[PDB]
């Protein structure tokens, strides 16, 4: 069982066969001496010893199984209600642009332009934040039934449900990966 | 001195950041060398395929591949 | 104000090298160059 | 220790190398005139460059048959 | 170790029992060396023995076969094999040792374990520089003979139409393979073998002249005739005189060294660029880009039927070469040739 | 005495006597 | 399905395991208790 | 035409054979 | 053959008998 | 007596001629 | 008359026909 | 000061100026690649591509445009043999001045980091010095390695939005540019099969994309940052120049080899096709086809393609050439015109006769003439002054079948002798020694010039894996040894 | 296209421009 996990976390479990988040040690090497003017040139010592995340993995984890969350959730009903494949969108669309069986009037170019604005300065504005719990639990307006004023640091896992849907939906999603190309 | 700051170079500025730091020990060298290992039995597929040293029964391993 | 700048020397003794060099090229493989 | 000298020179070597080395000798002898080294590694004796099928020179000609016909080649 | 004083793994504990001032080095290197080049100096000395090449090649190469030492070699493999590696576990001898001889596959033993044993040589004085804080100049100087190895045994035969056309490893094989290039490829005429000429007799020269320069102008620190003992490697003055030697060839040659450093580093020069652009001709003969015509001399000669030079004669000769040895050379190609259509000259 | 200078003479040796032994048997093999 | 030359060549690389590692075993048994 | 190119290409080796003898750099003692 | 062999195994016991000539004095 | 063979003798003579020229003569003035 | 064997036998004899299934 | 060969060495410790002379240099390697593309446009002869194809004319860098879907051009002119009604921008000149003018964009880039090299990005924090961080810039240059690997291999070979890579036939008559798709089996490995590169692509740009993600985040063991000296900028030079003759001995071998990567309709044949007898066997192949099904001579020897007929020829075998017989492969024998029929031999006593081939060895090689079972029946002798296998006494006529000579017999012994000579270089054709006035003897294609190159670069870089590789392990000594070095004796 | 004019035309280039250049380098690193 691991020793650097399991607190103020919802998935309180060692899972890791490897250690990904291991919080490891550094050492500082020299830089190595490359003037032509000096009549040898040496390559380097070990300097500075440095003890030393977590925060980070925390984040990236919760970010891939919320896009898997819409995905999953997103490719059931569009294959449910309009009677394509999920795979198949695209070259259906490109052809002539729908939703829920409604004609859209956007050529295929202009989403190129309408996604890299609309969600690509989303995505320059989430980044903007230097606060890890902020950055993987903001506040505002995507919390307007008020989750924050609800406790989870004790034996309350009322943030520990997300996560585990957030995991299998990323399977599901890898799922339909391996169900796309060769089945 | 301090050198020429410019908006390229402080956006890149963390990737040139941790220069000479290093895992103490061994690290992922047990690990590299499985990979090594693989990737020189994985050329050692690829050479004997294109010499008909291993023999594989699905290749046909000819130009007559550009006609199935 | 690089203080990288070095500056190349060359002696006549590498100057006879190098000029006979190219003219040794120049006796042995232009036979074959005008074919 | 031991600088090439004192060995050659000490009788304790060649109380050692005038048994294993005539031995090892009459050993090379017997490898070829027991007929075991046209065995081993295939030569031909003086009287089998040449059957009945053919009278000329063996060629290989086939890659991957060449195992089976190399044994038809030399009679086996 | 390593000025921050880790714990020893098992490598710290190989690489300084390698790494051990024995009689032999071995290093790390001589585990890549010591098993490579006792296989290839024992599989030429097995092949050279006992390994026929009857049916590679249709002649026999050994000494039990009857050859002596300048005519028994270790054959190349038949041009039905083209390029097989002939792995003893390869689909053409399957396991059996005795057939795998016979196959020629015993030249492929002896042609990889004798080019990773030249990798292995060529680490080793890499390894042993290193230990010894010494300058790499002697494993620069080695990239030559690798050079040479590669585009003549290996890079050669892979642009041909198989291994049959390398070199086999014997003396009177190697000079049929020199005969092979003069008849085929016209490889006098290649400059870059006029390179590779001039470098290695010229490295020669200067064997012998840097040779015998020091040995006429040594120093007097003896009172015996014998001038080898007055010298002890651990004396700090030079023991010829340069300054002797540089107005000796400065009023004989007119051209002398001047200095020392330079000196032996034009002797390292010479032999390595010479063995550099002759590998370079032998990687264009893999392609049968050669050096072979002249064709303002051959437009020439067959528009003027008296216009002879010793160049035309040197084609009349390579067409002997070719038409004459064919029919043995290259035993796969089946061709006969009547006596009346190789080309022959007066009453010979 | 099994040493790294003993393995080196002996593979050297022990076959170079053992071929020896060979190619003599070879120079009177008539036919 | 598999050859028989897959099945040689699968073997030459647990063969060519058994000689690399029986070298780079027998330089790990020297280096510990000195024979 | 191209044998005005050789002979130039020989004078022109023998040129730096002469500057080379008479016109060295000389060596400097000490 | 066994004329090999003979005058072979004759050299075998005789330079174990002259090394043992030697041996004993 | 091609256009290709006349004039590369010509720019393999005069380009690392001169460039030679150009380092000497730098430094025989140093 | 000419098998396309026998045909590449007499005019190349390097053939890839030719030297393939020449166990017979 | 420093010597003519060190010069460049000046670089090696600021990295502004070694962005500033890495862009120069891939200024002038795009500014050749369009400088090389006008002039080989301004030179190609698009009128006949079945007989005078791109490979015939000495075309070097266009066959390498036409292998990734460039077939069209601004005059109107594509490679298939049809008329382009759109060439598009991605036309030839479109693709030779789009690296001119990144030529000249490269060339100001490099101006402005050679004025502005001392920037505050190569100065890591905390020291103040120039400093690389080579396991994570290694770590950022193969993640867009694979980014672009898995791009080439999903959208452009595999035609999901690129146009996609050139495939043909067995016997390189029928070739297009058509997308691919990926084989994932063990026929991907098979290198004839072009779906094997769309595969590759795919799986190496996704190991690559996770390999760089590996090198971006996880630094490098202490024991393996010294033994490999990774704090130098040369021991990255000496493993890219392993990298790149590795490259170049596969990249030259798979060309001389032929690959699915290297068609003949744009390189030329192999030298292993014509000693194989790869189309001689297929034309044989087609012939059986004919006379088996119900057919004359002559009208089947019509039915085969004179494309095809023209790679059964020892003047398009990359092999019979020189290192100084210059230029394309029509300067040597002409510029082909028309296949001339299939030279077929009967002596008197009405039997077939087969001209034994020339070798790819053979400079010259004296005509035989053989019998179904393979035993030599006429020459042209040398020596006659009593011969017994002359063409004369034999009786050896000659009749063609198809090409320009249809059903026409020539009985002559010096036109027999003539034709004899022409049957062991292959198919018969008719070429033009006048339009460029040629000069007799063979030349080698782009695919025996490429090969000659790529190994002979790929050998003079092994010596220059051997001096970096040395320079950067013993970089303390290579000004010179220490005075006191004499305690590794005994 | 002759002979003369296309390296006349490269003889009256590279011998000033290096001739120059020689003069320059020279200069420069004084
Ligand atoms: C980011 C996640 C994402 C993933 C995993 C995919 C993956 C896919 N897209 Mg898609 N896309 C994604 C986002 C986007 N796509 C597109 C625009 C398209 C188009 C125009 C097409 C696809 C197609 C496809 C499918 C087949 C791939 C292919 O090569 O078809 C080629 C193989 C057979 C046709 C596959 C499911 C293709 C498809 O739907 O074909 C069935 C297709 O034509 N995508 C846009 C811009 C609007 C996206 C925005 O980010
Ligand atoms: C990030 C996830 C994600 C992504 C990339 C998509 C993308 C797409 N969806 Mg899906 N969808 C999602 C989440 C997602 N949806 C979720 C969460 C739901 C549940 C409410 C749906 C329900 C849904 C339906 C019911 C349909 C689509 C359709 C579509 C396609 C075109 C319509 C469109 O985007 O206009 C968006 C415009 C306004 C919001 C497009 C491929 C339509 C289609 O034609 O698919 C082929 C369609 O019929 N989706
Ligand atoms: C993005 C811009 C761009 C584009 C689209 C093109 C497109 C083209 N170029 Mg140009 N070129 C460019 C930039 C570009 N070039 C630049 C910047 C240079 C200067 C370096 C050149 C120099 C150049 C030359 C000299 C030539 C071309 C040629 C071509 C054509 C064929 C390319 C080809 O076959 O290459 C084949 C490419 C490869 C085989 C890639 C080799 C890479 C190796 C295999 C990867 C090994 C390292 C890798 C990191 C390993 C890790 C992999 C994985 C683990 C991540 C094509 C029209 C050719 C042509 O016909 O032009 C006239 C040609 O001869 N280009
Ligand atoms: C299922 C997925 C898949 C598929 C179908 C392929 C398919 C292919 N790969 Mg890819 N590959 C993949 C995944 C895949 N790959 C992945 C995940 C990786 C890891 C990143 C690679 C890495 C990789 C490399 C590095 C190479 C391939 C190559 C190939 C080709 C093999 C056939 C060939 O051309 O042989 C030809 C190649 C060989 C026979 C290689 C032998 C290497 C020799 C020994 C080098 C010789 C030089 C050396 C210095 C020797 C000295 C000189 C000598 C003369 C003495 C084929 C296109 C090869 C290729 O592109 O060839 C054109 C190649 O070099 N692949
Ligand atoms: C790897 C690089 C490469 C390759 C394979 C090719 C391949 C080819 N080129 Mg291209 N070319 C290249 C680089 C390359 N080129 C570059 C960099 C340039 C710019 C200068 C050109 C410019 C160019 C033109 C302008 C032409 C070609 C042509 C050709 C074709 C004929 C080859 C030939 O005659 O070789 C000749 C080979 C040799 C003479 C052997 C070289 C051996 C060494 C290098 C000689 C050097 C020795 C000595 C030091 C020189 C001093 C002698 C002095 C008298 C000059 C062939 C398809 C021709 C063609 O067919 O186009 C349609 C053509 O007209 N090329
Ligand atoms: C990626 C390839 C690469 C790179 C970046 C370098 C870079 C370097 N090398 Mg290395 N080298 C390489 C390949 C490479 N080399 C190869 C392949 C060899 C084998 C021939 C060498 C052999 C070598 C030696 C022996 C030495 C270097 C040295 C140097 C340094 C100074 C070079 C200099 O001042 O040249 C100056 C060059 C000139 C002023 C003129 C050279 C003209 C020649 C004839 C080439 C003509 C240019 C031609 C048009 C370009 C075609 C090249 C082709 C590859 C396309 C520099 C760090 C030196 C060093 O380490 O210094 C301490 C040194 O002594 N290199
Ligand atoms: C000491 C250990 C050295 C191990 C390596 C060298 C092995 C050489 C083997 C030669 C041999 O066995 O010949 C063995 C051959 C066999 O002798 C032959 O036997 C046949 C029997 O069937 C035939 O009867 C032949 O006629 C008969 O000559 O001996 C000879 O050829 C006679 C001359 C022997 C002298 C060889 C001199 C070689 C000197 C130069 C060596 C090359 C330079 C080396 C450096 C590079
Ligand atoms: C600065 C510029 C000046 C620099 C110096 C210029 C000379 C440098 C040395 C040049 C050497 C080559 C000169 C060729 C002369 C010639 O006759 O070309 C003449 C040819 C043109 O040839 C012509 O082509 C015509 C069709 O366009 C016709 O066919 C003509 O008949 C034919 O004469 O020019 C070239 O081919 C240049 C090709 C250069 C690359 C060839 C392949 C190289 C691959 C090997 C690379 C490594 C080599 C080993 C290195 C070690
Ligand atoms: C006709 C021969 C065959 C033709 C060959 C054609 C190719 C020739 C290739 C070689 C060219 C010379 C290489 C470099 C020589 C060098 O640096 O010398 C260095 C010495 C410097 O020595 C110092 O020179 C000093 C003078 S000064 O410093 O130069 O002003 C002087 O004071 C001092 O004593 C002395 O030590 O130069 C001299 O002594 C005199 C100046 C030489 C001028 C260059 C001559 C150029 C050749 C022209 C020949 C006619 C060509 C046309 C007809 C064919
Ligand atoms: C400014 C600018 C511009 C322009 C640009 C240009 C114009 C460019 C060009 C460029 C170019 C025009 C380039 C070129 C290059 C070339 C090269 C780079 C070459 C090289 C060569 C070589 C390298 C060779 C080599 C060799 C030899 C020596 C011989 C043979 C062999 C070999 C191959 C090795 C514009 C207006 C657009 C606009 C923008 C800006
Ligand atoms: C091959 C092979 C193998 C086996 C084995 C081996 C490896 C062996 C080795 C062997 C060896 C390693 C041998 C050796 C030999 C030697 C010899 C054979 C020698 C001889 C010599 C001589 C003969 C000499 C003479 C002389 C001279 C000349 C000089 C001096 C004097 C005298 C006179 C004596 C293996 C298993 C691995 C694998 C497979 C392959």
């Amino acid at each position: 069982r691991p020793e650097w996990l399991d607190g103020s976390l919802p998935g309180d479990r060692g899972f890791d066969p490897l250690g990904l988040s291991k919080p490891s040690e550094f050492v500082v090497i020299g830089v190595d001496e490359n003037d032509q003017n000096a009549a040898k040139n040496n390559k380097g010592s070990v300097e500075a010893i440095v003890q030393a995340g977590l925060a980070r993995f925390r984040e990236c984890e919760l970010i891939h199984g919320r896009w898997a969350m819409l995905a999953c959730l997103g490719a059931l009903v569009a294959e449910a209600t309009t009677g394509v494949s999920w795979v198949e969108a695209g070259k259906v669309e490109l052809d002539g642009a729908s939703y829920a069986g409604l004609s859209l009037p956007f050529s295929i170019t202009q989403l190129i332009w309408i996604e890299v604005i609309l969600v690509g300065g989303a995505e320059f504005y989430r980044n903007s934040e230097t606060n890890p719990e902020k950055r993987c639990y903001p506040g505002g307006v995507f919390d307007p039934l008020k989750l924050a004023s609800e406790d989870e640091e004790r034996a309350f896992r009322l943030k520990t449900a997300e996560i585990k849907h957030a995991r299998l939906a990323m399977v599901s999603f890898f799922g339909y990966g391996v169900q796309a190309l060769s089945t | 001195e301090p050198g020429l700051v410019t908006p390229l170079g402080t956006l890149l500025r963390p990737l040139n950041s941790e220069a000479g730091k290093v895992l103490p020990g061994w690290g992922t060298t047990v690990l590299m060398a499985v990979f090594i290992l693989l990737f020189a039995a994985f050329l050692l597929i690829i050479l004997e395929i294109y010499n008909s040293s291993l023999i594989l029964d699905d290749v046909s391993m000819s130009w007559e591949t550009l006609a199935k | 104000p690089n203080p990288n700048k070095q500056v190349v020397e060359l002696n006549r003794t590498s100057l006879y090298w190098g000029l006979l060099l190219i003219f040794v090229l120049a006796v042995l493989f232009s036979s074959y160059i005008f074919n | 220790e031991r600088p090439f000298s004192d060995i050659l020179t000490s009788i304790r070597y060649w109380v050692i190398h005038s048994i294993t080395v005539p031995a090892l000798f009459i050993a090379g002898w017997l490898f070829v005139s027991t007929g075991l080294a046209y065995d081993v590694f295939g030569t031909p004796r003086p009287n089998e460059y040449f059957t009945e099928d053919r009278q000329e020179a063996p060629l290989i000609t086939d890659r991957f048959n060449a195992l089976e016909q190399v044994k038809k080649l030399s009679g086996n | 170790i390593g000025t921050y004083q880790e714990k020893r793994t098992w490598f710290d504990d190989a690489d300084d029992w390698l790494r051990q001032d024995r009689f032999v080095f071995v290093g790390w290197s001589g585990l890549l060396l010591f098993p490579c080049a006792y296989f290839a100096l024992g599989g030429w000395l097995t092949g050279t023995t006992f390994v026929t090449s009857w049916y590679t090649h249709g002649l026999a190469t050994s000494y039990l076969e009857g050859c002596n030492f300048l005519t028994a070699a270790v054959s190349t493999p038949a041009n039905s094999m083209a390029h097989s590696l002939l792995f003893v576990w390869g689909p053409e001898a399957q396991g059996d040792f005795t057939r795998w001889c016979q196959l020629g596959g015993l030249w492929a033993f002896v042609a990889l374990h004798g080019a990773f044993g030249l990798i292995g040589f060529m680490l080793r004085q890499f390894e042993i520089a290193r230990s010894v804080n010494l300058r790499p100049y002697n494993a620069i100087a080695f990239s030559a003979p690798i050079a040479v190895f590669v585009s003549v045994f290996l890079i050669y035969p892979l642009g041909q139409s198989g291994w049959f056309f390398a070199p086999s490893f014997g003396v009177a094989a190697i000079f049929r393979f020199i005969l092979f290039f003069q008849g085929f490829h016209n490889w006098t005429l290649n400059p870059f073998h006029m390179m590779g000429v001039a470098g290695v007799l010229g490295a020669a020269l200067l064997c012998a002249i840097h040779g015998a320069t020091v040995e006429n102008t040594l120093f007097e620190d003896g009172d015996g005739a014998n001038t080898f003992r007055a010298f002890n490697p651990t004396q700090a003055e030079e023991t010829y005189s340069m300054v002797t030697a540089n107005r000796f060839w400065s009023q004989i040659f007119g051209v002398a060294f001047s200095n020392k450093r330079w000196l032996h580093f034009f002797m390292l020069l010479v032999p390595v660029t010479g063995l550099w652009m002759s590998a370079i001709g032998v990687v264009g003969l893999a392609l049968n880009l050669r050096a072979y015509d002249f064709v303002s001399q051959e437009i020439r000669a067959a528009e003027d039927p008296e216009f002879e030079t010793f160049y035309t004669k040197n084609i009349l000769l390579n067409e002997g070469i070719r038409a004459w040895m064919a029919a043995q050379d290259q035993p796969h190609e089946r061709l006969v040739f009547p006596e009346e259509v190789l080309p022959r000259g007066n009453a010979l | 005495i099994f040493t790294v200078r003993w393995l080196a003479i002996h593979g050297i040796a022990v076959p170079t006597i053992f071929f020896l032994g060979a190619i003599t048997a070879m120079q009177f093999i008539q036919r | 399905a598999v050859t028989p030359s897959l099945k040689n060549f699968l073997g030459s690389l647990i063969a060519g395991a058994t000689v690399l590692g029986g070298i780079a075993l027998a330089i790990t048994a020297v280096s510990k208790f000195d024979k | 035409m191209e044998a005005l190119v050789y002979t130039f290409l020989l004078v022109g080796t023998l040129g730096i054979i002469f500057f080379s003898i008479f016109f060295r750099d000389p060596p400097r003692m000490i | 053959g066994a004329a090999g062999a003979a005058a072979a195994a004759g050299a075998a016991a005789a330079a174990a008998a002259a090394g043992a000539a030697a041996a004993a004095a | 007596v091609n256009i290709y063979g006349l004039t590369a003798t010509a720019l393999f003579i005069i380009i690392p001629t001169s460039f030679l020229l150009i380092l000497y003569v730098k430094t025989a003035s140093t | 008359v000419t098998l396309a064997l026998d045909k590449d036998d007499p005019a190349k004899e390097d053939s890839v026909k030719g030297l393939r299934k020449d166990i017979n | 000061g420093l010597p003519w060969y060190r010069v460049h060495t000046v670089v090696i410790n600021d990295p502004g100026r070694l962005i500033s002379v890495h862009l120069m240099h891939t200024a002038l390697v795009s500014g050749w690649a369009g400088s090389m593309a006008l002039f080989e446009i301004s030179v190609f002869d698009p009128s006949d591509p079945v007989l005078n194809p791109m490979w015939r004319q000495g075309m070097f860098v266009l066959p390498f445009m036409t292998r990734l879907g460039i077939t069209q051009s601004w005059g109107g002119w594509t490679i298939s043999g049809e008329t382009a009604t759109n060439p598009g921008i991605w036309s030839y000149e479109g693709v030779a001045a789009a690296h001119i003018i990144l030529s000249g964009a490269l060339f100001l880039a490099s101006v402005w980091h050679w004025t502005y090299w001392d920037l505050e990005l190569f100065r890591d924090p905390r020291t103040g010095k120039t400093a690389l961080d080579l396991p994570k810039i290694f770590g950022i240059h193969l993640f867009l390695s694979g980014l672009l690997c898995f791009g080439f291999g999903a959208f452009h070979v595999t035609g999901v939005f690129g146009p996609g890579i050139w495939v043909s036939d067995p016997y390189g008559l029928t070739g297009r540019v058509q997308p691919v798709a990926p084989s994932w089996g063990a026929d991907g490995f098979d290198p004839y099969n072009p779906g094997g590169i769309a595969s590759h692509h795919i799986a190496a740009g996704i190991l690559g994309v996770l390999a760089g993600l590996f090198h971006l985040c996880v630094r490098p063991s202490i024991r393996l940052y010294f033994g490999l000296s990774m704090g130098s900028i040369e021991t990255v030079l000496s493993s890219s120049i392993a990298a790149v003759f590795w490259a170049a001995f596969v990249v030259a071998g798979t060309m001389w080899y032929g690959s699915a990567a290297t068609p003949i309709e744009l390189f030329g044949p192999t030298r292993y096709q014509w000693d194989q007898g790869f189309f001689q066997q297929e034309i044989q192949k087609r012939v059986q086809a004919s006379l088996a099904e119900g057919a004359s001579l002559s009208d089947a020897w019509s039915r085969i393609p004179e494309k095809l007929a023209f790679y059964d020829y020892i003047g398009n075998n990359p092999a019979k050439g020189g290192l100084f017989r210059t230029g394309a492969m029509n300067s040597g024998d002409g510029i082909a015109v028309g296949w001339l029929g299939h030279a077929s031999f009967k002596d008197q006593e009405g039997r077939e006769l087969f001209v034994r081939r020339m070798p790819t060895f053979f400079e010259t090689f004296p005509v035989l003439l053989l019998d179904k079972d393979g035993i030599v029946r006429a020459d042209v002798p040398f020596r006659k002054a009593e011969s017994k296998y002359s063409i004369e006494q034999v009786g050896v006529s000659v009749t063609f079948y198809g090409g320009e000579l249809d059903g026409l017999t020539f009985t002559d012994p010096a036109t027999v002798k003539k034709y004899a000579r022409k049957a062991q270089l292959g198919e018969i054709f008719e070429f033009d020694r006048s339009t460029l006035q040629s000069d007799g003897v063979f030349r080698s294609s782009p695919r025996g010039w490429f090969t000659f190159g790529h190994v002979c670069f790929a050998l003079l870089f092994f010596f220059g894996h051997i001096w970096h590789g040395a320079r950067t392990i013993f970089r303390d000594v290579f000004a010179g040894i220490d005075d006191d070095i004499n305690d590794q004796v005994e």
